[PDB]
């Protein structure tokens, strides 16, 4: 006898696509095992055969091997026991630190919450980095795009944003604290082993899950891998807590996912993509939320990452990511070697809850430092071709000169609010319009170890008050223009 | 009767039949599952089979599982019921208040109006804007262009003109969210409750909500703009009203096309768009027209792609649109509301044939004076001085209170009637306002409270 | 088991089992050759038949003709008996020096080093080019990429860095040709016998050849890349020892795939390519790595069709390195040569925790002074010189003077640029950069800088241009 029904036999396999006949009782996704224990999800269900795809390498998988359902849910583990370890796209460990202990489990594809399960943006997102809380601010719930070419400082961005959630984390304030997951889709394992030692160097894994899946692993799991982080951001978010979700990066998953959908001979459009491919990214992205009260009141944030080419934001998947995510921060090439850096174009970068997702403190020099780039913007084309300029052109050019300084910032040393109000407001009432525009980041560095060493009760004001009061105006006015003399000189 | 699934890719069903196939455009209801599963006909492959668009996610289905011939295209629920609720592509409520109890149920898929009921009336929908109604003013059963991102009052900009065309008119406004952000699915249905044109304890609501979410496969998308389509063309069809139709975002509803036509393995046209764009525009937007009974006006969402205009998308979507309203950032971070661009926003209608001649003259005054002024601020003699002066008094005057923007603002609401608009502007072009100052005419409805302005404050 | 061969188009080789039918990545060996003709075991296409490919050319291939399956992948020779030795993609000798002396074969095909294996450890490797080591370094046990279109200097570079680093090095070392000129690989050949690091008669010989160039088909060319490093595999794990691996060029690997990628039955990817691209790198690419049981500091020249970075086969590869070195046609066109692009080349070691912040700083500045001149010589080409500010006008000069000095002479190269080969130290790069930024020589002329070694062959270049 054989059944055909519950098991099959594998007609042809190749390039990780196994066409299986029989298995008339499987479902559409459902994940079977081969007979060599290698598994597959069953992608393409046709009259004559189940296409399924292969997790793993395919010289395993010969003709007529017995394909098998198990009724297997596919699914990965998720608590607060895969904080600090690093795992593969089905939550397995890869650290070599014994087993997840594990209780309660999630399904990796999962609707997103509705329109009423939700509520608007209001809970900031600190980052750290300047530009983007206070011209690109980013809220808890909200899916902000980082977006560039290779090599612009795109990862960097995620990372100083993991790091900056210490401080929130070692605090006693619950409502402050973001739990970490990072997701590596495409890279290679001593890029991971790099950005695993660099948050543990920062104190930052004790909170944050890495999920990996690297070139080597077969298309099938960084298809999922994305899917399978996002489960595990979501019981955070359910249960009460806010959750923070990097995807590194949706090209190398939507170059997986393409390999898939050729080899199983569903029609190419633009780029050789899927049709599917839109509802592929926005099926997960929209699974990050900001929940109202009654069904917990806590959050999952997105940071995807997506590589342009050549600066071709135009492109297929691009296009699609631009359009679903609430805001995007754009990094290129030429501002990088520039000297601005991060290297983010704040002509182009948005986020389009904005304000909602801003303290007072940051609100009030924000808004006033916007509207004075976006008068220098204009005017900046002319700069150097001027010489004999009014001082109306040229209060803006000196102005917008200083402010971008500013904005420009080091590397894995992400800042609390305080301290980027304090370095804005200097630049915005205008009391480095005199000082040398290259020397900026160097005062700025030393100034801001200086108010940090000897000020710390003047950073607890900014902090309490919720903006730089009267008196914190003619405070740091004195500390400003004294250290403004003796820098120069 | 019940045909069996004999294949699933993704999502587009193959189901076999034996008596009798379903026609095209048919929805088929998926038996044995928890969440309702509509199925739309798409292709007669041959031998019993049909090939299908699935609206929902296709994972959990099995070969042979029981599909239902429902004998229909996706029919939903159409009446006055439906202002006030939000509903999805096949009808179903998703703002979680139990079922929308009407009394009749039409089908999403339905022929254009004939040749001979076209109103070859070139009339005009008063808005109740400044800005919109002198230099781009909306024709009744006609197409809108509305131009510019988020954060310059686009939502604000939507909810008085459901607001304005609901008082003077009488007839209410449909929105549809083709590719919508479930997050900004949100914010728009709670911000239309706190401002009034949405009402959850009577039945004063304004506007019926359609949302096609980003989420939902292409099926969804591609069919959500004409689910809230047909609740517009109740109102206009069996009650005889002239309604508005919000379409967000119409390149969405081309994108979502495309994504369809590629499943169905469809070889792709240039720039990788379907092949059908143009006829999938044109049965969309031909439906969107004036009859005898009365109108159906849309205001459309624009995305332009790569900041093209000759691209395949805005350029056949701009064969339909009869005016453009140009949201702008320039405009609103100088302090004016609503935050149009007067030289950009353009209308087809603008014409002295079509509207008055002296509403044709006074605007052509605007346009000229507000072009001369940015000849000016480059840089005078007595007329020079006398347009500039004039000029940021028509900047003023053009912004206007709304009453969606009360508990926003602060401010009292005003709905300026149209003639009003016309010899607002008309006096000051023609100089009767010079004596009085500037400031009189930031902020405010009819002329006449700019004058009371002055009058107070002397 | 046996079985018979049913299709031969190019390349691609059909073969059908009656009983035991072989899986994928088993070699088979063709019956009736005067050679050896290796097919590798593709895919499976059904009905007891299976899809190969042919490390050999398929000339004289008959249907119905015998094909034996050896019950595993292409084994070739590993061990310290390689070494002075030529091999081809399926462990044959092609120097004609007698067998490979060695009884101990592995497999081509293997699992990459899983992610515990992975080591963090990243100092500087001092190639002597200035370019190289200012703007973009090099790490020990860390992966460098050599990108560059067609004829713009990787071959130059990548036998310069033999020249530098290899003959001083006390390990072992692998070059793999992949598809590219045979008369390369003979001047490399001879010359490395000269300078002594291959050694025909004692076993003292550092370098092991790999060969299979743009002569062979594309199964050679598909699979050679492997054959290479799995010599530096044995070099790595079983010794323990620092190896040098490089490959010459490592695009020809994605190309040989593109070519058979039509025959397999496959939907093309964009640009012509297989959907199996990036997983197909991937499993390479992975092996091709420093782990803790061993250093390999790889070296690898990456080809960029039509001068396009953007092309799937380069754009893939950038992720797997950990210095980039981008080559540009528009700046070998001027002369300059090396021909790096100082814009775009990169490295993951530049960092002021790593190489201190003096050469940081230095970097950014080089960096900086030519990114800002990039977008005035599109516009002062127009609106003239005199237009601009002198502030200006000292960063445009101080710029022009930085691209020169970028360019240098290689040993290598002697024969193109006549002048002489020089090596120039970390210490006196960054010094040289330090005082053409700070104006120190503003009152000397441009060409000075141009095609010398270390900052005082262009004072002493200066004054020979006076007569
Ligand atoms: N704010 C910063 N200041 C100084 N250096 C920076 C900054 N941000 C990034 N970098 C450097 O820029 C390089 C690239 O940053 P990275 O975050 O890897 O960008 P990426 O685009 O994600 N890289 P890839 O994934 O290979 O395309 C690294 O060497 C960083 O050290
Ligand atoms: N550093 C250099 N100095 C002087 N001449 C050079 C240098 N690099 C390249 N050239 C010249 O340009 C030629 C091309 O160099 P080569 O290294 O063969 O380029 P390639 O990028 O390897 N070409 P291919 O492998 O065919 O894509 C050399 O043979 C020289 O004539
Ligand atoms: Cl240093
Ligand atoms: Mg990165
Ligand atoms: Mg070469």
């Amino acid at each position: 006898s054989v059944d055909l029904e519950e098991t099959g036999r594998v007609l042809s396999i190749g390039d990780g696509i196994a066409r299986v006949h029989g298995l008339r009782n499987v479902q559409a996704e459902e994940m079977v095992e081969f007979s060599s224990g290698l598994k597959g999800m069953s992608l393409n269900l046709e009259p004559d055969n189940v296409g399924v795809v292969v997790f793993g390498n395919d010289k395993l998988i010969k003709e007529g091997d017995i394909v098998k359902r198990t009724g297997a849910i596919v699914d990965v583990p998720v608590g607060e026991e895969l904080l600090g370890r690093v795992v593969d796209a089905l939550g397995n460990a890869i650290d070599g630190k014994g087993p997840i202990g594990s209780k309660a489990r999630r399904r990796v594809g999962l609707k997103a919450p509705g329109i009423i399960p939700r509520i608007s943006v209001r809970e900031p997102m600190q980052t750290g980095i300047k530009a983007v809380d206070s011209l690109v601010p980013i809220g808890r719930g909200q899916r902000e795009l980082i977006i560039g070419d290779r090599q612009t400082g795109k990862t960097s961005i995620a990372i100083d944003t993991i790091i900056n959630q210490k401080r929130f984390n070692d605090g006693t304030d619950e409502k402050k604290k973001l739990y970490c997951i990072y997701v590596a889709i495409g890279q290679k394992r001593s890029t991971v082993a790099q950005l695993v030692k660099r948050l543990t160097d920062a104190d930052a894994m004790k909170y944050t899950i890495v999920v990996s899946a690297t070139a080597s692993d077969a298309a099938p799991l960084q298809y999922l891998a994305p899917y399978s982080g996002c489960s595990m951001g979501e019981y955070f978010r359910d249960n009460g807590k806010h959750a923070l979700i990097i995807y590194d990066d949706l090209s190398k998953q939507a170059v997986a996912y393409r390999q898939m959908s050729l080899l199983l001979r569903r029609p190419p459009g633009r780029e050789a993509y899927p049709g599917d491919v839109f509802y592929l990214h926005s099926r997960l992205l929209e699974r990050a939320a900001k929940m109202n009260d009654a069904f917990g009141g806590g959050s999952l944030t997105a940071l995807p990452v997506i590589e342009t080419q050549a600066g071709d934001v135009s492109a297929y998947i691009p296009t699609n990511v631009i359009s679903i995510t609430d805001g995007q921060i754009f990094l290129e090439t030429e501002l990088f070697y520039k000297g601005i850096r991060p290297a983010i174009n704040v002509g182009l970068s948005v986020s389009r809850v904005g304000s909602a997702a801003q303290t007072r403190a940051m609100k009030q020099v924000a808004g006033t430092m916007k509207l004075e780039l976006a008068q220098y913007r204009e005017v900046a084309a002319f700069a150097q071709f001027g010489s004999d300029l009014d001082a109306a052109t040229q209060q803006l050019l000196s102005r917008g000169v200083r402010l971008t300084e500013l904005l420009k910032q080091g590397q894995y040393s992400p800042m609390a609010i305080e301290e980027q109000v304090a370095v804005i407001y200097a630049g915005v009432r205008g009391y480095l319009d005199k000082l040398e525009p290259s020397k900026i980041t160097k005062f700025e560095n030393a100034f801001l170890s200086h108010v940090i060493s000897q000020h710390q009760a003047l950073l607890g004001k900014i902090r309490t008050d919720g903006k730089i009061s009267e008196e914190s105006d003619a405070k740091l006015k004195e500390i400003v223009t004294n250290f403004l003399a003796g820098f120069e000189a | 009767t019940t045909g069996r699934i004999v294949a699933v890719i993704g999502a587009v069903v193959d189901v076999q039949f034996d008596e009798g196939l379903p026609p095209i455009l048919n929805a088929l209801e998926v038996q044995g599952r928890e969440t309702r599963l509509v199925l739309e006909v798409a292709q007669h492959l041959g031998e019993s089979t049909v090939r299908t668009i699935a609206m929902d996610g296709t994972e959990g289905l099995v070969r042979g599982q029981k599909v239902l011939d429902s004998g229909a295209p996706i029919r939903i629920p159409v009446g006055p019921e439906t202002l006030g609720r939000i509903m999805n592509v096949i009808g179903e409520p998703i703002d979680e208040r139990g079922p929308i109890k009407t009394k009749q149920f039409a089908a999403i898929h339905a022929e254009a109006p004939e040749f001979v009921e076209m109103s070859v009336e070139q009339e005009i929908l008063v808005t109740g804007i400044k800005v919109v109604d002198l230099l781009a003013p909306y024709a009744k059963g006609g197409k809108i262009g509305l131009f510019g991102g988020a954060g310059v009052g686009k939502t604000v900009l939507i909810m008085e003109l459901i607001n304005n065309v609901a008082k003077a008119h009488g007839g209410y406004s449909v929105f549809a969210g083709v590719g919508e952000r479930t997050r900004e699915g949100n914010d728009l249905y709670h911000e239309m409750i706190e401002s009034g044109v949405i009402n959850l304890k009577d039945a004063t609501s304004k506007v019926a909500l359609v949302y096609g979410q980003m989420n939902e496969p292409p099926g969804a998308r591609a069919r959500v703009a004409l689910t809230g389509l047909t609740v517009a063309e109740y109102f206009r069809d069996q009650e005889g009203q002239d309604v508005l139709l919000f379409i967000d975002n119409i390149f969405r509803f081309t994108q979502a096309g495309s994504e369809v036509s590629a499943l169905l393995g469809r070889i792709p046209s240039a720039v990788g768009y379907q092949p059908t764009l143009a006829t999938d525009m044109g049965t969309m937007q031909e439906r969107i027209t004036t009859t005898k009974k009365g109108s159906i006006t849309s205001v459309q969402a624009i995305y332009v792609p790569a900041d093209d205009l000759t691209d395949p998308a805005p350029a056949t979507t701009f064969a339909h649109l009869d005016a453009t309203t140009v949201l702008s950032r320039a405009i609103a971070e100088l302090g004016i509301y609503p935050a149009v661009d007067p030289l950009d926003s353009t209308s087809r209608i603008m014409d002295p044939n079509i509207v008055g001649s002296e509403h044709y003259d006074v605007a052509r005054g605007v346009q000229k004076i507000l072009q001369d002024y940015k000849s000016l601020q480059d840089i005078l003699s007595e007329e020079d001085k006398l347009t500039v002066s004039r000029a940021r008094k028509i900047q003023r005057f053009l912004s206007q209170p709304f009453q969606v923007a009360e508990v926003f603002t602060g401010h009292l609401g005003k709905l300026v009637p149209l003639k009003e608009t016309i010899k607002g502007f008309q006096q000051i072009l023609a100089g009767e306002y010079d004596h009085l100052p500037e400031q009189a005419f930031y902020m405010v409805g009819p002329i006449e409270e700019a004058v009371a302005k002055a009058d107070k404050l002397a």
